[PDB]
């Protein structure tokens, strides 16, 4: 299915906060910071951990499980800021919570931007 | 045969999404490898086998158990077998008897490490 | 022979009773977050305290020092990390002491429960994540990190108990509350777990509490209300009772915001930020309205425009409530059931979700 590889969509919508797989993003879309929805802009370090979302793909009527890894090592990108909370929950379900810097465990924690990595089909 | 090496990184992932245990095995051994570089008190992993609908419940009770109890409730009877939680660069094993897996119900293997079972989950099944 | 001469070392011009603190995360440049100090009586800027990267803040109970928490790096974006707690003089607004913290202090939005202090002001109780969670303890007098409350693992936020010198609670993944009772040395004397209060998956609650003297009320995503009475030795939880009547449900009203609730203890009145047309993903939506609830009667007694507010705080003595939309601080009079808007301090911050009154 094509609605699954941002790589080939039109960056104009893949940089929208409305893009389906950004349903639980609260940061800056890396795809607007010199990187892609699945890569860190040059010089920014990917975070091993991340918060997870269950986004509904409106193109194939399915629900996918998206992992939001942060890129770090550089100060705030400040571009394409988004605050969507679909399926987002408080800290007592830490990995489904997005009011915490997911760069917290990185060599250097300063937050640069958020990525929307596709894990798989939502098991629900 | 009767051996399985499952891995785990600092990225909250299992390289396997389902394990299969040949039926002529008296006992089964499951070895876990933590490829990550993060310590266990922050992002450690372990493997817990339990009936499918017992996962959520087992993962929650173990969370109250603590790292010292490898995040599994002591004497939890919903647990078939579990391994000793370990962080980056460590490995461990567990070996339960397969006569333990029952008739017509699916099991799961996950990580009771607080909040990891959300994605670090798969199915362990009996068959040929 | 210069006529005038620039001088420093001056104290805040306005009396403490007039001061409030706006924690400006300045998200766009989060490595230069600071605390802006204001006079709520006149909206005058009184000063500030730089809090580096994603700093948190609170005022000492005796109202004399300003406790801050933040993260430094020898080179900001690279180099050795130092998570610290800093003690600043409240009147001179000057740095005085740095307290070493294990490199895991929470890094996230400014919810009150992430940086609090025991009721007797002896200890500072902060939240950790690595990502594994744990509650940290700092001995104010010793100026040292004394305890690492790891039993709180799998839990989040700190709700101090106003009726005990050095005790507090925390919300856990099981829907229960974990009480921690500190010993004079700052270490866990005893602990206790409550029965399940709410369903983590069917009706999750906001971590922000409506704190009374011996009990705390919490609101859920779906407009429910839970409670945690800690007047007894152990915590007795309860709930849920809906904040919505039938028409409120028809319009799908639900709570929205961060530090979205507050409690005027003298009247038992509970304040909440509500927005109609709620559904999945609206739990952090700006407040369309502020609802006033009477906890004794479980009924709404007043409702008013929310001015897109996200967080609030209550000053008991003066009967005031402060709402913040991220950049503006609104001053309300709650001496009556219906809140009365006194003034709006525009541009109090660029990106702030937390505001607190200087203690009195
Ligand atoms: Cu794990």
């Amino acid at each position: 299915h094509i609605s699954l590889n941002p790589d080939l969509a039109n960056e104009d919508e893949v940089n929208s906060c409305d893009y389906w797989r950004h349903c639980a993003v609260d940061g800056f879309l890396c795809s607007c910071c010199g990187g892609t929805t699945t890569t860190c802009p040059p010089g920014s370090t990917p975070s091993p951990i991340s918060w997870i979302g269950t986004c509904h793909n409106p193109h194939d009527g399915k629900d996918y499980l998206i992992s939001y890894h942060d890129c770090c090592g550089k100060t705030a990108c400040g571009r394409c800021q988004c605050n969507t909370q679909t399926r987002e929950r408080p800290g007592y379900e830490f990995f489904l919570h997005n009011d915490v810097n997911w760069c917290m465990a990185n060599e250097n924690s300063t937050f640069h931007c958020t990525t929307s990595v596709l894990v798989g089909l939502a098991k629900n | 045969a009767c051996d399985v090496s499952i891995e785990g990184n600092d990225s909250m992932q299992f390289n396997t999404k389902s394990i299969v245990v040949d039926k002529t095995c008296k006992e089964f051994t499951i070895n876990l490898k933590h490829t990550g570089k993060l310590p266990k008190a922050a992002m450690g992993h372990n493997v817990v086998v339990s009936k499918k609908s017992d996962e959520s419940a087992v993962a929650t009770d173990g969370m109250k158990a603590g790292l010292n109890n490898d995040y599994v409730k002591a004497g939890d009877e919903r647990v078939i077998a579990h391994t000793s939680v370990i962080g980056g660069g460590e490995t461990d094993s567990v070996t339960f008897d397969v006569s333990k897996l029952k008739e017509g119900e699916d099991y799961a293997f996950f990580c009771s490490f607080p909040g990891h079972w959300s994605i670090m989950k798969g199915t362990i099944e009996l068959g040929s | 022979k210069p006529r005038e001469v620039l001088t420093g070392g001056h104290s805040v011009s306005a009396p403490q009773e007039n001061r409030i603190y706006v924690m400006d995360s300045v998200f766009m440049h989060l490595t230069e977050s600071r605390v802006h100090v204001y006079d709520y009586t006149n909206g005058k800027f009184l000063g500030m305290v730089p809090t580096a990267f994603n700093g948190h803040v609170q005022v000492s109970n005796d109202g004399k020092k300003i406790y801050t928490m933040t993260t430094y790096h020898e080179r900001i974006t690279r180099g050795k990390r130092s998570d610290v707690v800093e003690v600043w003089d409240a009147d001179k607004l000057t740095f005085e002491k740095e307290i070493s913290l294990p490199p895991k202090r929470v890094q996230g939005l400014n919810y009150d429960g992430l940086f609090r202090q025991t009721t007797d002001g002896k200890f500072i109780v902060l939240q950790n994540a690595s990502p594994a969670t744990s509650i940290g303890i700092v001995d104010v007098a010793k100026g040292d990190y004394v305890e690492d409350v790891t039993a709180a693992a799998g839990c989040w936020s700190v709700i101090p108990q106003p009726n005990r010198p050095r005790s507090f609670m925390t919300i856990c993944g099981d829907g229960g509350l974990l009480t921690i009772n500190l010993g004079e040395d700052g270490k866990v004397a005893s602990q206790s777990r409550s029965k399940q209060m709410f369903s983590v998956k069917d009706d999750p609650i906001f971590i922000a509490p409506a704190l009374d003297k011996d009990k705390a009320h919490f609101v859920s995503y779906y407009g429910n209300v839970y409670s945690a009475d800690f007047s007894g030795d152990e915590v007795k939880v309860d709930g849920p009772w809906s904040l919505l009547n039938d028409e409120d449900k028809a319009k799908n009203w639900v709570p929205g915001g961060y530090n979205l609730v507050g409690l005027h203890r003298a009247s038992g009145r509970m304040y909440v930020f509500m927005h109609p047309d709620g559904k999945e993903g609206t739990h952090k939506f700006p407040a369309a309205e502020i609802w006033v609830m009477d906890t004794k009667t479980k009924q709404r007694v007043a409702r008013i425009p929310g001015r897109d507010a996200l967080s609030m705080t209550i000053d008991q003595q003066r009967n005031l409530m402060l709402t913040l939309d991220g950049g503006n601080v609104n001053v309300y009079d709650i001496s009556q059931p219906e809140p009365k808007l006194l003034r709006t301090i525009e541009g109090a911050a660029e990106a702030s979700l937390q505001v607190q009154f200087h203690p009195v």
